[PDB]
């Protein structure tokens, strides 16, 4: 449980370099929007728009969309390639918990749930903002005694 | 942090005292002890005594009014917020009025339960006082908010009157009692209904019965199908939405679940979507659906890849763990026509 | 002798004596009506489903 | 003389609107699109037997949709003249073009069936609106005022929660929100409910006897 | 015939 | 004071009102200028029947504040109960510019205008009521009331049985209804509907059993005068049971 605590972490900053490498670009495309309709507004044909700065500058924030959208995928690649290394670390610390008092097959059940949503892009569905809220309801009416999650509970909250 | 004396020693000595927790502490002669504590609704801002009568001022703006012992004698209430309070003392008339500096910028000015008058003049006053400045005796000082200054002047004829009129409730005409006019075409619709109705009624019933039956029979298609997104046994609803990225060739589409029990929380249920194929894929098309907690909100969203140009409507089904597929819940998502 | 026809009605109703805050009601709208242009573009798209669920 | 009547509907300046469309049916009486527009502005405010008779002289025109069939079902059963009121909604149910038409037929239909009291009839005329056509946000509030008649208050108070969310305007299930969670004394949430009850319709009166309610509660005892 | 902003109904906002 | 009316809030839940005043008659000593306290108070006593006192608590509200909307429809009721129907108005037309849509209000108004025989203005006031609360107890059995009054007995009907629905228990709606059917022709449903009118109230009202000889005038005879010396004794009633006299003159008439 200490070894698993060093793999939620930095996959949880790869998210968080995941929800920063995000922003960037959305302003950027609303700087690319922007500079469409500075172009939309003005590209007709007769004197007063010139064919220069409608060109050479739509390129430079042509080249501001595309040089983190190579990047953006390279951490969201890795983090499924993590969340996979989540997954095997949460299903062997939940094979534990099973076996570290003998339990019914039903409260490992609830616990088959209770760590495991098998997400895809959980950026918008909170992977870690599940963790806590299932075990926050979890608390009362499984079984007394297990004081693993207790601690966990305490990491919950804590990040 | 608002505190009086009365004024008195040797014999007698009471030393009233305001506080933050919104008491009224008063003192004697030299028991060093709170020996009458009378309370408030909220915090006074003001604290200033009349002969014998005792006043403060609320922040929910009514300024109340205690004795020497403190009882509550009377209350008069202020049309805005309280921002000063002061004492009038003219030293020739020996009147002993109290100030209220309002927030609109009136200063209002009070007896035991009369306005005496009122200035509607300046901005927001913060700073009140009323003296003799300089060679003349009666100056009553003020102070904008911003920072700037206002001086009046009381003159030697002026005393002060009530000289207040009788403002009644409601002497305005504005809506004399606002009912619609019916025409001529009303007033012949009565006899049709009066010589003829008794065939009106028969024609209700007979045409409102085969409206529960149509309706039933409607409902049943479509309960025992159980196409209804409400449903009672497991007590989630599912709202589902076209989201605004969701456009051209690409579409997202997102779901939501949400437990409606207070503690009973929901587990580990399946949500799959039979559907027509067309031209896309939707790459996952079978989740397990993670532990659902009671009261909050779940965004589900997949990624419809549409290549060309049609439209057709997908249902999304969510079903129980093993045994039941009779599929509650399941919702007849109408699709938009992308290009 | 004719008939007595007599029913007499209480000339009285319950009166209301305190407003209840209560929940109200969605309330029921007309639909509107096409116009003769958007008559006419719908059936026009709607066969241009048809040319290309063909072809 | 309808283009300047139809920017004043923009603004909403009906005082000076159904004037102008009452010069349009002054001359030109059977200009199609203002004998709505004034027969939809007579069944509100109060005149549903004027507005009738601009709807049955528009069926003499001979158009015969299937919108038509609903507004002329619910301008009779509000005039009082129960004959015409309900085969004119079965005319309606029929020959409906698409899917999601067909809910609001049922919906008008869950008024009506207020109307005559029973509650089992209406209960299933929101329902067939609402499984014929979801995101039907003004069906979901009016099918969670039925529940709460019952008793069912977590089922009404997630109808709600989703009627708001599908129309984030339309002030109605945001001030009923806030008799529910009110009632119960959440009164965090029954802030922020009835705070978007005064932003999406000002001057309502039960709105402003619920935030000075609230107002009360929060600065102290 | 019914509508003032985003498809909203009436005669419970106004006339 | 905002320890009393949580107090005052739990005998009136639980039950009674009877010590539910006294909670109120300190509330009233400790703080006479208080409107709140004045006029809930005020409807108290009228829920117990008035002994003249709650017309004295009212106006002391409505003194201290003109424009408090709760006082003004207490004090609304309490003229329309006499008459005073002039004087009535003149105290709704002060709110009614300041809640233009309450549907308590607009219903009163209503009534208000049928003590004037103002008829066709109560059914064009009381439907903005009936439009704004779709379901109410009173709107509906006050819409059907002024129905029958007009000789409209085909849309009386469709009110009265409207607001059976929404509580079965009463004994009037069930009464009026009867007669609602009678000039229409469910002669059957007449008498079956006039079988659970006279067994949901077994006290109180007497003018359902002056309907009793009016069905029975039609080919029967024998349980008339048992009809009509059922609960012939009021007691204690201010209803006008005089004009039913002129009726039940004739109802003996046929017995005698």
């Amino acid at each position: 449980l200490q070894e698993y605590f060093e793999l939620i972490d930095h996959h949880f900053e790869l998210r968080i370099n995941g929800e920063k490498l995000e922003e960037l670009l959305s302003e950027r495309a609303v700087q690319f929007r922007a500079i469409q309709r500075r172009l939309l507004a003005r590209f007709k044909d007769k004197t007063p728009a010139p064919l220069q700065h409608l060109d050479t500058l739509l390129d430079g924030t042509y080249k501001q969309v595309i040089a983190l959208a190579d990047a953006v995928e390279e951490n969201q690649g890795n983090l499924f390639q993590s969340f996979t290394r989540l997954k095997s670390a949460t299903h062997l610390v939940i094979l534990l918990i099973a076996l570290w008092q003998k339990l019914s097959a039903d409260q490992v059940a609830i616990l088959e749930a209770a760590f495991l949503p098998l997400q895809e892009d959980t950026q918008e569905l909170g992977w870690e903002e599940t963790v806590d809220a299932a075990i926050s309801h979890l608390l009362k009416t499984c079984l007394s005694k297990s004081s693993k999650e207790q601690a966990l509970n305490l990491n919950s909250q804590l990040n | 942090v608002f505190l009086e004396v009365s004024g008195q020693f040797d014999v007698e000595f009471r030393l009233a005292a305001a506080c933050r927790n919104g008491n009224i502490y008063i003192l004697r002669r030299d028991s060093k002890h709170p020996k009458y504590c009378i309370e408030l609704s909220a915090q006074p801002v003001g604290l200033i005594r009349v002969h014998k009568v005792l006043v403060v001022g609320s922040t929910q703006d009514s300024l109340h009014g205690f004795t020497h012992k403190g009882k509550k004698l009377w209350t008069v209430q202020m049309p805005a917020a309280i921002l000063t309070m002061n004492l009038l003392e003219q030293h020739s008339r020996g009147l002993q009025a109290v100030m209220a500096g309002l927030a609109n910028g009136e200063v209002r000015i009070y007896r035991d339960k009369a306005l005496l008058n009122v200035i509607h003049t300046p901005d927001a006053v913060t700073s009140l006082c009323f003296g003799r400045y300089g060679r003349e005796d009666n100056t009553l000082i003020m102070t904008t908010r911003g920072g700037g200054l206002i001086i009046k002047i009381l003159k030697r004829t002026a005393v002060f009157v009530e000289g207040g009129s009788e403002v009644g409730p409601p002497p305005a005409q504005a809506m004399k009692l606002n009912v619609p006019r019916k025409t001529r075409l009303y007033v012949d619709q009565t006899l049709r209904e009066r010589e003829a109705g008794t065939a009106m009624h028969r024609a209700f019933q007979t045409d409102l019965y085969l409206l529960r039956l149509r309706a039933a029979r409607a409902y049943l298609q479509a309960l025992e199908s159980s196409l209804s997104p409400l449903s009672t046994t497991a007590r989630e609803p599912l709202k589902l939405h076209a989201v605004v990225q969701g456009l051209g060739p690409t579409f997202k589409l997102t779901l939501h679940l949400q437990n409606t029990s207070t503690t009973r929380p929901v587990l580990g249920l399946l949500v799959c979507f039979l559907y027509n194929e067309a031209l896309y894929s939707l790459p996952r098309a079978f989740f397990k659906v993670p532990l659902l907690v009671p009261g909050l909100n779940y965004p589900l969203e997949t990624f419809v890849e549409s290549l060309s140009n049609k439209g057709i409507s997908d249902i999304i089904k969510v079903l129980v763990l093993r045994e039941g597929q009779s599929a509650p819940l399941l919702s007849a998502h109408v699709n938009m026509p992308g290009s | 002798v004719k008939s007595m026809f007599r029913e007499v009605l209480p000339k009285q109703g319950p009166l209301f004596v305190e407003d209840i805050m209560t929940m109200v009601l969605c309330k029921p709208k007309l639909l509107p009506l096409k116009s003769l242009t958007l008559e006419k573009l719908e059936k026009m798209h709607q066969a241009a489903q048809n040319t290309i669920r063909q072809q | 003389l309808c283009g300047i009547a139809r920017i004043y509907e923009e603004m909403n300046n009906m005082s000076s609107a159904a004037e102008y469309y009452k010069e349009v049916l002054k001359q030109d009486n059977t200009h199609v699109e203002a004998i709505a527009c004034i027969g939809s502005n007579h069944f509100y405010s109060d005149q549903p037997e004027i507005a009738l008779r601009f709807y049955r002289r528009l069926l003499q025109m001979g158009i015969y949709n299937g919108q038509l069939f609903n507004n002329l079902g619910l301008c009779c059963f509000y005039a009082q003249q129960y004959d015409m009121t309900l085969t004119s909604f079965e005319r309606a149910l029929s020959l409906a073009e698409n899917e999601e038409e067909a809910a609001d037929v049922w919906y008008n239909l869950g008024h009506v069936a207020v109307g005559i009291g029973d509650t089992n009839l209406a209960h299933q005329c929101f329902r067939l609106a609402l499984v014929n056509n979801n995101n039907h946000a003004e069906a979901y509030n009016n099918l969670a005022v039925l529940e709460m008649r019952k008793g069912h208050v977590e089922q009404a108070r997630a109808l709600l929660q989703t009627a708001s969310s599908l129309a984030p305007h339309m002030y109605e299930p945001h001030f009923n929100f806030a008799t529910i969670s009110d009632k119960i004394g959440d009164l965090q949430r029954s802030y922020v409910a009835a705070q978007k009850s005064e932003a999406a319709f000002p001057d309502h009166v039960d709105t402003q006897h619920l935030i000075k309610q609230l107002r009360q509660h929060f600065a102290m005892l | 015939g019914i509508a003032e902003m985003m498809l909203d109904e009436n005669a419970i906002a106004q006339v | 004071d905002l320890t009393y009316i949580m107090l005052g809030k739990i005998h009136l839940l639980e039950g009674d009102l009877d010590k539910a005043i006294e909670v109120y008659k300190k509330a009233v000593e400790f703080s006479p200028e208080n409107t709140e306290l004045l006029t809930t108070l005020g409807l108290l006593y009228l829920q117990l029947g008035i002994y003249q006192k709650a017309f004295e608590h009212l106006g002391n509200a409505l003194t201290y504040d003109p424009t408090n909307y709760k006082a003004i429809l207490a004090a609304g009721s309490m003229m329309q109960t006499h008459g005073d129907f002039d004087v009535a108005l003149t105290k709704y037309r002060v709110v009614a510019c300041a809640v233009p849509e309450s549907p308590p209000l607009w219903n009163n108004i209503g009534m208000c205008f049928f003590g004037k025989k103002k008829y066709v203005a109560a059914i064009s006031c009381l439907k903005r009521a009936n439009y704004l609360a779709p379901f109410d107890w009173k709107i509906l059995y006050n819409l059907g009331l002024v129905h029958l009054t007009m000789q409209q007995y085909a849309s009386a009907f469709h009110f009265l049985s409207a607001a059976i629905n929404f509580q079965p228990k009463m004994g009037e709606l069930y009464m009026l209804l009867a007669v609602a059917l009678t000039n229409l022709e469910d002669i059957e449903n007449a008498k079956r509907a006039y079988a659970e009118a006279v067994h949901l109230d077994k006290c109180n009202p007497l003018v359902n059993l002056n309907y009793a000889v009016l069905l029975y005038n039609q080919g029967e005879k024998k349980n008339a005068l048992a009809q009509y010396q059922e609960m012939e004794k009021k007691v204690s009633l201010l209803k006008d049971n005089s004009s039913l006299e002129f009726d039940s003159e004739m109802v003996e008439m046929a017995q005698k």
